């Protein structure tokens, strides 16, 4: 486990950099929850429905 | 223009507007636009965790 | 102008969220306007209708 | 077309000393493109010109 352990953490690490560079030119690292989207499109349709 | 070395006033005034104008389009952006989507949210919390 | 016009504790808390929004933005903001108008503190170019 | 046509020692050490010049300073030029275009990916409001 030890010795295949460095060459682990180094995939690893590749699979976490390709994600980190997508989150940030696509999204903007913008925070994103389903509580927070629910009730941002809840706010909508009640001030559609007001 | 040509004669820029002799108007100061002028040319500081617009060196100012462009500046002024350009960070106006990214405070615009990441400021204003990160409070109104975020300012909705963070009443809710904090009006409810009171 | 609001329905929280009375209530000043909620308020407060209305109007401090407010400013915990805007702080946490204020640099990020002030950074990345400063690399914007890193081409024109070398050379702003003024146009002649500017 | 200079006078290192010749001595591709001397020659292959200039060019190397623009690629390792550049190469240097790639990605700073890359994130400042990137966050000074952070307000166009919004909204590109284009002109009639454009």
């Amino acid at each position: 486990m030890s010795s295949k352990l460095n060459e682990t953490t180094e995939a690893i690490q590749r699979e976490l950099e390709e994600t980190t560079y997508q989150f940030k030119v696509q999204y903007n690292e913008q925070p994103m929850s389903a509580e927070s989207y629910l009730a941002a499109s809840l706010d909508d349709f009640k001030h559609q429905f007001h | 223009l040509t004669n820029k070395y002799y108007c100061p006033e002028v040319f500081l005034d617009a060196v100012a507007t462009k500046l002024a104008q350009t960070a106006v389009l990214f405070l615009n952006v990441e400021m204003l636009n990160d409070f109104y989507v975020r300012f909705p949210r963070e009443v809710e919390a904090k009006l409810h965790e009171h | 102008k609001s329905s929280f016009a009375k209530h000043p504790s909620a308020r407060k808390v209305i109007s401090d969220a407010a400013a915990t929004v805007l702080a946490d933005r204020s640099y990020a903001t002030s950074d990345g306007i400063e690399i914007s108008l890193k081409p024109y503190k070398f050379d702003p170019d003024i146009q002649p209708n500017e």
